[PDB]
Order: C-alpha cells, then structure tokens, then sequence
C-alpha cells in the first residue's frame, strides 16, 4: 500500500488517500488488535 | 509575498507618474545580480545585421525564456523591432508642419477602432444574418506609413 | 441644443430613452417561463460543499425581501449527490457491522465472544477518520471508500 | 495476463448525477432567434416526451460553453430524485442517449448531450487535445490552412481516430473603409466618423447614474431598425467644419471579407486546438503518437504541442518494501517466498 | 470590438506584458469576435491559488496602463477558475409578473453583489445582466436637428 | 531629440512599437536647435531661436 501510495501528476491524492486511508486503519487496527481486542479478548471471551 | 506588497504601493503612486512614464515599462521582479545562462546568437548563412538578429530574439524567445522556469529577469542585449520614423527640419518647415502633426497624423491613420455589427446585441424580430463590422486596422508594413497624409 | 426660434432640442426628441438591460446577449428561461437565476463557480481551492452551503446562507437573507411574485427555484444543483453519496456509504458501514456479526454468531456460538469484532473496526474506524484530519484529509468519496473496503 | 492485458482500462467510472445538460450550436452568422428557436425544441424534448425523467430545464440562449455568441446556447437539465427513475433506461446514460439521437434528427444544427464526468474536466484517456501552434509569421489563414491539412491527413487514414477543430468557424465580416482623404476634404474629422460609426452600431460606455440606490452605468447606442442590415450605415450623417452635415457614404466604402469569430492564441502565439479522441482500436498514446508523426509534415512555420506511469515504478516501490517487510518478523528467505505466490 | 481588435489591442499586450509568474504550465488565450479576451494560465498542481493569481495579476497592471481606455474603463478580472458551476440558484416570478430583464437586474442588484464575494465563490455568474440607463439613437431625428451622437 | 512613443503596429503577427524621433544629422550639434521651427498662430513658422 504505502509503496504505491508514492501518488503522482493528477492521481495523486486519488491513489494517495485510499492507500494512506487503509494504511492508517491498518496501524490503528493493529495497535487495537495489540491493546483492545487482546483486552477486551482477555477481559471477557468465555 | 514581499514583492506583491512593494508593488502593490506602487499601484499607489502609478497614477502620479508622468503619463509617458505610466505607458513606458513599469516593473517588479527578484533582483539577483548576476547572470548565468547566456544563450547568444548569432547568424552565419544568411547574414542579418546585429539589429537584424536582436529582434528576431526578442520576438520568438525572449517573450518565452522572460517566463519559464522561474526566470528571474531575462535580458536582451539589443532591441526588438520598432516603426522607426526619423523626421528632418527642412522638410517639416518646408510645409509649415511640426512633429506634433505628424504625431497626431499618426495617431489618428494608425489605430483600430472598434465598430459594432450587423445585426446589433438586441436584434429586431426577424434578423436572419449577424455580422460583425470591421473598422480602421493598425498599418502593418513601412510602405503604409509612408503613405501617411499629413 | 437650441434651434434659432428658441426651440430646445432635448435628448427625448433624438433617441428613445429607456431603463433597459446592460447587455442584451444572453437570455435564460426556465421552463419555457422567463426567467435569471445564479450559476456559481467555485475558486480553485474552495470547500465547494462548505460554499454551497453558505451560498444557500448568504442567499437566505435575500428572501425574506423579495417583491410579490419574484420566487425561487434549483436547477442543476448538486447538494443532494454529496449528501446522498455519505449516507449511502455510511449506510454499507452499518450493514457490513451487522452482516460480520451474523457470520461471526454463526461460528462463535458464544454471543460474548461474538462481541469483540463488532467493537473491533468501529474503534479503528474512528481512528482512521481522527487520523486523516491529522493529515488534512476530509471525508472525500475515496477517503470514505478505502473506510468501506479497509472494514 | 491474458485477463490482465486484455482488460481495458478507465480513470473513474461516469455516473448519474441526476442532473446532465446539452449544449446548441446553430451555423455561421445564426441569430439571437433562430439559435432560441433550436433550443426551444430542445427544452421541451425533456418537458413532453421526458416527463418521467425531467424534473426541470433551463435554457440559455447566447451562453454557450465554447464562448459567447448568438451562435452557441447552453441548456441545464435536472431530473427527478433517482427514486421516481427505476428502468435503466431513466438514467443519465439511457435518457442521454436517445435525446442525443432525438436533436440529431429533427435539428438543422448541432445539438448534444453528456453525462457530467463526475471524475475531472481534464484527464479522460483514451482521448488527446492538441495543438497547432503558429511558430513562423505566418498568418492566420497559413495558419488555419494547415489546420485542415492536418485533420484532413488524419482522417485521410485513420486502429483509427476521431478529429475535429475547437470552434473557429471563420465566418464573413462587413470592412468599412473610410477614406481619410476625402473626410479630410469634405471638412469631417475622423475621430467624429469613428465615434459615430462606433457609438452608433456597437454602443459606448457613457457616464454613471444612479438607480433606486445603486450605481449603474448609461450607455449610447441605436435602435435596431437603423442598424441591422448595411444599407442602414447610409442613415448615419456626420457633422462637418462648414457646419453642415455629411452623408457617411460620402468618405465610406464597404466589402464583406472572411474573418474568424475566435483567434485562438496558445503560449503567446498563434495557435488552433484540435480536439481528437484516440483511435477505437489503439489507444491515447499510440494515438497521438500516430497524431505526432502526421502534424509533422505541414508546412514550415507550423509547430504543435499539448491507472497511472506511475503503477510501473509505484508496485516497484512494492516489491521492494514487502520483501523487506517480509523479513523484518520471517528471517529466513524462505518465508519471504512463500506468500509471494 | 472583433475578433481581430480585441486579440491584438486588448490580447497580446497582455501576453506579453505576462511574464516572470513563479510556476507555470502553459497560457491560452481566446479573442472571441464579442470583444472579449479571456486568458488563462495554469500552475503546477500544487501552487498556492492565492499567491499565484497576485503575481499573474500584478504583471497585468504594468499591462493595463496600454490598454484601450474604452477597455481600462471597462470590467478587467483575475480570478480562480473552476469550469465547472454547482449551485445555480435561477429565479422566476409568479404573482406580480416581470420580464426576463425585470428579474435578471433584481437577482444581480441584492443578490449577485453579495454572492460574488460569499464563501470564497470563485466566480458567480449571471445570467441575464443589470439594468442600464439606455439611450436608443435615431439617425434621422440626430440630423433633422443636425447633430452627432458625440 | 528624444523621440516618442506614440502608438501600436502590427508586425508580422506580434504587435510591436511606433516611434517619431529624427535623423541624427539633426540633432549632433547644439547649433542644430535653430534647423527646427515651431508653428503660430498666425499660421506661420517661428525660428526656435526666436
């Protein structure tokens, strides 16, 4: 994603926000998936 | 930022400025002292004088480099064309004629004016051609101002 | 002027005087029915639906002095696009939470561990959207897709 | 591959906006009514046989999108919420369809119709716009003539394309010569023959007045009447030093020439724009490449100028940072392979 | 004015006099025979629109001062394009009917002032025009009194 | 002596400038003030010198 991200002439923000968009879900996604979810997985699953 | 400003206070004193002053070339750009790319030309086959070459530079170049790539100031070394009318005493005197004649003779058989056109804005119900109406049009050649009628 | 017997020669007498258009080049009719509206352009850089917005808010003190008959309409308009483009997305956003819920119920029979998914995204989401105004970015309709997509 | 290099490509995809709009373009020297007249049509076209689709028009006579003229008129359309438009049919596509072929049908001059591309005005693909710039002193009609060599030699043979001009029609012109010598001896001055000449058929700028409050301006112009057709330009006199006035066809002289309602002008120079869409086998590229190859062979004097590239270098960037990544937690080079199938 | 005036009168003194724009792609320029020019210039995607448009439009007041007074006197502008409207607010009357020109002056004398300066409107436009005092000549009658439009 | 921009041309497409100056064999020499003379209103010439 953020390779490609590496937007450019008139496609730029077009390409750049879809990947970056995902790009920081994904980060987000993982540090909840590292903080939250562990948590709240351990906190309460069963 | 800085350059609008220094010339936007100049906008403030351009209407105090002598009228062949406010028509002559007023300009505002980023001073840098010192050249760099200094494309000259010259001519080898068909020889056209240093004026010759100056012109032609000036006229299909100049006005070009004058803009790209962030060219801060171009310059011209020489002169771009110009109907150049050198007038002499003698004759002038002998027709009882002073340049401010063959001024406003020029000023009067050399400009377009504008000239509205068949088939006005607001038409009359049933106008079927629309054409517009040419006028006096600036001379062109040296001959033509030559044939001016003082 | 004046001709010799003392007779003026108003103005009125050479041309018809009128209150009349500036210029007669183009004429708009709505519907077949006469008509003038105001066919703004954005400026390079603009907020468009932000100016839109106040183009209605500016123009709405305008109303409340009008003269009798002088009435209002919107054609081609584009408001209802970019309001209709958020909720439909918006609305994808949803019913992607309630279908991965269903598929998750159907494999984690416990109804608490079909919990943490469903409250997984939403945080992360939120995070995204917190992060593109970090970044200047605003709800766009590719900004809102990669949300979709990355759900 | 195959279905990777047979599979056409597209910026972004043109939808129904629920409001699209039609432009009219009537001939040479067309006036405020007959242009009104085409539009006429064209407003109700989608006020009878549209009903279920139109929701509103608004005609423009005069405002054209090419520029100003009773020639051109714009029409903005604006159907009803995509709700009451179910069939496929009632979508911008459809509804822009069969109106398109309506006008070309029952119409004498050019009248369209477009979806607004929602994606940018510029950047289509698939698609060009060049340009025929006048790098020489050649003149206008040089210039102009080489314009239709050109669109001519393309389509002489077109794997094919798709060229036309931006809008120069070149239309006649009413000269009026004014004979300095004789006005200077029947006792007029030429400022006066112009200014009337001038403020007569094209109007003038005045003074100021103000107007239930605000400022508006007052202009000096002629009824229609005595200023449509050129055998009018007679009922204009002008006055004279010996106090008396000058029939206007006494210092005048008229002849109708051939000049261009728009002078285009690109960089500083004479130029003309020729918009042409890439062949319906090859593509922009191979186009105006093929486009190139051809404007290059007018006459001396005459120049020309005008997914993503990025993808082949932006996926590079990609093989290089996921097997990378691929390593930074799969140490082995071996993992690093694995997942790249 | 033609097609011709307007494009060497109006037109090219502005071209020329337009040079030295920080940032630059191109510059087309379109004299349409209505006596109206209409230059534009696009900048690298990414040039700041505002400090853009100050520089393409200060160079124009070291134009302006050669421009046909009838011209200079008349509407000069230097804005933000957008070729493309959006909101398109059209007005009509119902009850106390009034021409197509009644409603055009109205909508662009208490609304057009106000959004041609409203969130940042890069352009409004009017379609139709403000009123005027016209004063509509007539040959025979200027001459049976012996007189000019001057 | 020092010329005037006076109006426009066009030439060979690009408009350029007018200017109404004098040879120079008529204006090397302070002495050469005198070769010109001014109209009056008694329309007649008048020695500059005058």
């Amino acid at each position: 994603f953020v390779p490609m991200a590496f937007f450019g002439g008139s496609t730029g923000a077009i390409y750049r926000q879809f990947s970056i968009t995902i790009v920081s879900a994904m980060a987000l996604s993982v540090l909840v998936a590292l903080i939250l979810t562990p948590a709240l997985c351990a906190t309460m699953l069963k | 930022i800085a350059q609008v400003q220094v010339q936007n206070k100049l906008q403030l004193a351009m209407p105090l400025l002598p009228q062949e002053v406010q028509q002559q070339g007023v300009s505002v750009e980023k001073s840098s002292s010192s050249f760099l790319m200094v494309v000259g030309v010259i001519n080898t086959d068909g020889t056209m004088t240093q004026e010759d070459i100056s012109d032609y530079v000036a006229a299909n170049m100049k006005d070009a480099i004058s803009r790209t790539s962030g060219v801060g100031d171009v310059q011209l070394f020489g002169s771009q064309y110009a109907m150049r009318i050198w007038m002499n005493p003698n004759e002038l005197n002998k027709f009882q004629l002073t340049p401010v004649d063959v001024i406003t003779a020029i000023k009067a058989q050399n400009a377009q004016v504008a000239a509205g056109q068949l088939g006005g804005t607001p038409p009359v119900k049933g106008q079927q051609l629309n054409a517009s109406i040419i006028a006096q049009t600036r001379l062109t050649s040296t001959e033509e101002f030559g044939k001016i009628l003082l | 002027k004046v001709n010799q017997d003392g007779s003026r020669v108003l103005l009125r007498d050479v041309a018809k005087i009128e209150l009349g258009g500036e210029n007669y080049d183009i004429i708009a009719e709505f519907n077949g029915q006469p008509a003038s509206g105001l066919g703004i352009k954005l400026a390079t850089g603009a907020n468009a639906l932000d100016t839109a917005a106040a183009i209605r808010a500016e123009l709405a003190k305008m109303e409340p002095f009008f003269p009798s008959g002088l009435k209002i309409v919107y054609p081609y308009d584009t408001t209802p696009f970019v309001k209709i483009s958020i909720h439909e997305v918006v609305k994808t956003l949803v019913e992607a939470i309630i279908l991965v819920f269903l598929v998750m119920y159907l494999f984690l029979q416990n109804f608490r561990a079909t919990l943490i998914p469903t409250i997984a995204v939403p945080v992360v989401l939120l995070g995204t959207f917190a992060v593109l105004a970090a970044f200047g970015f605003s709800i766009n309709t590719l900004t809102m897709f990669g949300m979709v997509l990355a759900i | 591959a195959y279905l990777f290099v047979r599979l056409p490509s597209s910026f972004l995809p043109d939808e129904d906006q629920g409001v699209f709009m039609t432009m009219v373009q009537l001939p040479a020297g067309a006036t405020q009514e007959r242009t009104q007249k085409v539009l006429n049509e064209v407003t109700h076209y989608y006020l009878t046989k549209e009903k279920n689709n139109v929701e509103s028009v608004f005609a423009v006579n005069g405002f054209g999108f090419a520029g100003r003229g009773q020639n051109t008129g714009i029409a903005f359309v604006s159907l009803k919420d995509w709700a009451d438009r179910p069939g496929e049919e009632n979508k911008v596509e459809a509804i822009t369809m069969r109106a398109t072929r309506a006008f070309s049908q029952i119409k004498d001059a050019m009248v369209f119709a477009f979806n607004l591309p929602a994606i940018v005005e510029l950047g289509t693909a698939t698609g060009f716009d060049f340009e025929l710039i006048d790098q020489a002193g050649l003149g206008h009609e040089k210039l102009t003539q080489a314009r239709n060599q050109l669109l001519a030699e393309a389509a002489k043979h077109p794997m094919l394309t798709s060229v036309r001009p931006n809008g120069l029609e070149d239309t006649p012109q009413f000269k009026i010569d004014i004979d300095q010598e004789k006005a200077q001896a029947l006792g007029v001055s030429i400022n006066d023959i112009n200014t009337t000449l001038g403020a007569a058929w094209g109007g003038s700028y005045v003074n100021d007045f103000i107007d239930r409050g605000r400022v508006k301006k007052v202009y000096v112009m002629s009824e229609a009447k005595y200023r449509m057709l050129p055998d009018d330009i007679g009922d204009w006199y002008v006055r004279a030093a010996d106090g008396q006035m000058v029939p206007f066809s006494a210092f005048s002289s008229s002849r109708w020439e051939y000049g261009s309602p728009r002078l285009e002008r690109y960089n500083g120079l004479p130029s003309m724009e020729i918009l042409g869409q890439a062949a319906p086998g090859k593509s922009t590229g191979e186009a105006m490449e093929l486009m190139e190859q051809l404007a290059s062979k007018l006459p001396t004097g005459v120049g020309y100028d005008w997914s993503g590239n990025q993808a082949p270098s932006l996926y590079a960037i990609s093989l290089i940072v996921v097997f990378l990544c691929l390593a930074a937690l799969y140490e082995s080079w071996s993992i690093p392979f694995s997942v790249m199938l | 004015a033609d097609a011709k005036t307007v494009q060497d009168t109006v037109t090219q003194v502005i071209e020329q006099n337009m040079n030295g724009i920080d940032n630059l792609m191109y510059m087309s320029s379109n004299s349409d025979s209505t006596g109206t020019v209409q230059i534009t210039l696009t900048f690298e995607s990414g040039t700041d629109a505002d400090i853009a448009q100050v520089q393409v439009q200060n160079k124009l007041q070291l134009a302006m001062p050669l421009l046909p007074q009838e011209v200079q006197q008349q509407g000069v502008s230097v804005e933000k394009s957008s070729s493309s409207f959006l909101m398109v607010v059209g007005v009509i009357n119902t009850d106390g009917t009034m021409t197509q020109e009644d409603i055009s002056d109205y909508v662009a004398a208490n609304m057009k002032d106000a959004i041609s300066r409203t969130s940042g409107v890069g352009d409004v436009q009017l379609f139709g025009s403000q009123y005027a005092m016209r004063i509509w000549m007539n040959p025979n009658e200027l001459n049976k009194f012996q007189l000019t439009p001057v």
